[PDB]
């Protein structure tokens, strides 16, 4: 017998999910696991040093990763990078230099997110001073910080637009940043205020849809966000609650806390009872399943403490993720379907997402 | 009392506690560095039943300490209230934003 | 031969430290790291130098060298860690020793995962 | 309140120990975890990236560790060094450049070590052909490869000599290095056979008196190496075990896994039953305590399924070590006493070590 390496993953693509392990008690070995959500099994991992974020690139083809260096770890000189690594030999291919600003975090998606013309990968920087950071991957280059975000957090890409992505700011209205080939700002647009930041702050992670985002606050309502036209139009709020949930003190929870299946229009939620100031990261109690338009409750099934979330539309699926083990769901009826369980997928992950499939 | 999650001053801590690894609640573990920066929270005091505001300065340039890790999110707030929020990491403007710990410093009386 | 053939036998049995060939592994086995027995998991590389010694397999009744190849270069897998210690000696018998990383002579030495390569007859 | 930092350890150097966390799980981010053994409180640590080594210098004043750096961790040039740090501050000060051969491996003792006199470290290489390496620590400086040692392994420094030290060679004889005061070779020796390598291997970890070291077994017997004249003379084996001991199958295991308590003789050894081939890094079923001058043992106690020690001469302690937990033992009188357990004091550890208080 002979050792030999260069081998690829031995599942195909459509197979595969990814874990983001931050290994929070040991932050410097951050991880992307590879699994195969069909069965459970580890198919391989890519190392992300220090608090490392990922995306897979929108053809299916790349790993992109984010991460800080430092020339002895815990001193000498910073680099701030994005890597691109080959989806099906999980091998590092570029690095692309970044300012040393990129956001250090909790995996929420929308720190580290791309075009969905894919020719753009948009991340969020903090300095403290916030500004968005764009990458041109044909180039391998930053191109410039997004100013105009500032005092805003986290990109919401436009998936019915090349280029374009909003920001949600701190006037509790949304930015929206519409990108020339260069990737430099080609225009932009400020929505009216959406939800009052004092008073019923929302939740970043979005439910995004082709062309509109709904967003769950702190207290259970819903706010939205319409992309259609050629300005951001915003509404809201509406109660995720009726007068029994109302009664019990039900609330929102968790981290990649909601998700929309788009072809039916059912929004996912995580939530729990006895809410209070302080309980807006529980874990989830539950997960409801909502009706966007007709804006009812379809169904309530139990949370097995779950934080994050990820939908795949093209197969139908919800993943949720407690922070160590992955539970794999059909969504393709009203109320979901528990598939299988994967137990000790991470040791501290808040982010899963399959590997892309179609989506064009 | 100091090294629970529970005690009053903790109320948005979201690291490891400082004063469990060979710090205090306000000072940084040796060769660990302050950051200049940090979230702030607003905590409830149980004897005199005032609000305080507490800053949440890490201690960095250490690798993770590993003890005493709590996630209390007492009027804590998302990243477009940057300085309210605590799923980042304050360390993140310091030379080495390596995160080592979590102090609670008791700024005044909110 | 199935006892000589892991990629032919229960996934279970192979991933297990007692499989009969893990005789002398200190790691973690590259079967459940997204390799196989006798491959390193994607993005990894073989280590060219390594800790050998024999194993008995139960199965056939024989004895045979086995080689305790690492693969280097990306972090620790984490998974089916295993400690066993058959035959093996210490450092001033260094080929016979599993104290230490066998990735250490790689352009990587990150240790990712250890396995067993048949080799022969002992 | 003002949050400072420049601290030094909030405990009296005579208090301190030294767990060497290997964090196998993620050796990337090994590091020393230092305790007050008194009270077992947490008193700082010491970041050593990939399993990392440490000692502290014999005049108490420094922390050296050995560690090896990548630019990109998993990839890019690689830098073994040793550094220096500051005991009391915890701080780093210099790097002092290695070739990129320093052993990676578990944490036994005599991988890196140091003169007597503390002017020089001395640690092992593996390329994987070995040589022991010579950092002279004023100068900052690898000063000397001692090529000689091929085919030898690890480090066991003469107490009664400033410069020398002993390895054990693939010959089961030892070999004698003598430093100069530049800290290259100014003599050596190589003493008889002392132990049959193929029929009788032994533990490479010493029980280590002023002018002579004892060695067990995988069997259960003992070598003793007489350093008192320039030559060392060897000898053994005498038995650790009784007719009643072979009955069931006692033998030694662990990995730091001997003791020796100079004012009295005695060794301190791990033991378990049931021994064959295979055991020899057994958990210890018991601590036996011999006496090297009558070669007899004179207690035993519970093992607490420890698998390292080290002795404090001048407060008569023993700690043990089973790889997460440190039990302190006074050993004033033959009969050790267990005076308290320090959970959690590493995840992965095999080493643990006194802040020394002798001086040199
Ligand atoms: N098979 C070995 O390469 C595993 C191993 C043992 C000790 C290491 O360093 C602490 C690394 C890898
Ligand atoms: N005080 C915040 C501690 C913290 C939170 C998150 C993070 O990034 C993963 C690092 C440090």
């Amino acid at each position: 017998e002979v050792l030999t390496g260069g081998h690829s993953v031995s599942a195909p693509q459509e197979n595969r999910i990814y874990v983001m392990d931050s290994v929070f008690m040991h932050l410097t070995e951050s991880r992307v696991h590879v699994y195969d959500y069909t069965n459970g099994k580890f198919l391989g991992m890519v190392p992300t040093a220090f608090n490392g974020h990922v995306q897979v690139s929108n053809d299916g083809k790349k790993i992109y990763t984010m991460t800080t260096y430092h020339e002895r770890i815990t001193r000498g000189k910073r680099s701030d990078v994005v890597e691109v690594w080959d989806a099906d030999k999980l091998t590092f291919e570029k690095e692309i230099s970044l300012p040393p600003k990129r956001v250090q975090g909790l995996n929420y998606d929308g720190l580290f997110r791309q075009t969905t013309d894919g020719k753009f990968i948009v991340l969020q920087n903090a300095s403290p001073a916030t500004s968005i950071g764009i990458v041109d991957v044909a180039k391998g280059d930053y191109v410039e910080d997004v100013t105009a975000a500032a005092g805003c957090w986290s990109v919401i890409p436009q998936p019915n637009r090349p280029r374009s992505f909003m920001t949600i700011c701190g006037d509790g209205g949304l930015l929206t940043i519409n990108l020339g080939e260069d990737g430099k700002v080609a225009s932009q647009s400020r929505s009216k205020q959406m939800f009052s930041v004092k008073d019923d702050p929302i939740f970043i992670a979005p439910a995004l849809d082709k062309d509109k985002a709904h967003f769950v606050s702190y207290y259970g309502n819903v706010y939205s966000a319409d992309f259609s036209g050629d300005e951001v139009k915003v509404d809201g709020p509406w109660s995720l609650l009726n007068d029994e949930d109302k009664a019990k003190n039900w609330v929102p929870g968790g981290y990649n806390l909601v998700g929309l299946h788009r072809a039916s229009g059912r929004m996912y939620v995580f939530m729990h009872p006895d809410g209070k100031e302080g309980t807006h990261k529980f874990p989830a109690a539950e997960i409801w399943v909502m009706d966007t338009k007709t804006k009812q409750r379809v169904a309530r099934i139990p949370g097995r403490d779950a934080l994050s979330m990820t939908i795949d539309q093209q197969r139908n699926l919800m993943l949720t993720l407690d922070g160590g083990n992955v539970n794999v769901y059909d969504i393709s009826q009203p109320e979901p379907k528990l598939l299988r369980t994967i137990e000790g997928a991470a040791e501290a992950s808040l982010q899963v997402q399959f590997h892309p499939v179609g989506g064009t | 009392e100091v090294n629970s999650c529970d005690y009053w001053r903790h109320c948005a801590v979201d690291g490891f506690l400082c004063s469990c690894c060979g710090g205090t609640t306000t000072t940084c573990p040796p060769g660990s560095t302050p950051s200049p920066i940090s979230w702030i929270g607003t905590c409830h005091n149980p004897h005199d039943g005032k609000d305080y505001l507490i800053s949440y300065h890490d201690c960095c340039g250490k690798t993770a300490c590993g003890r005493c890790q709590c996630n209390t999110q007492t009027r804590e707030r998302p990243g477009y209230e940057f300085f309210l929020h605590n799923d980042v990491n304050w360390c993140m403007a310091n030379e080495n934003s390596t995160f080592h710990c979590t102090t609670s410093v008791l700024v005044g009386l909110a």
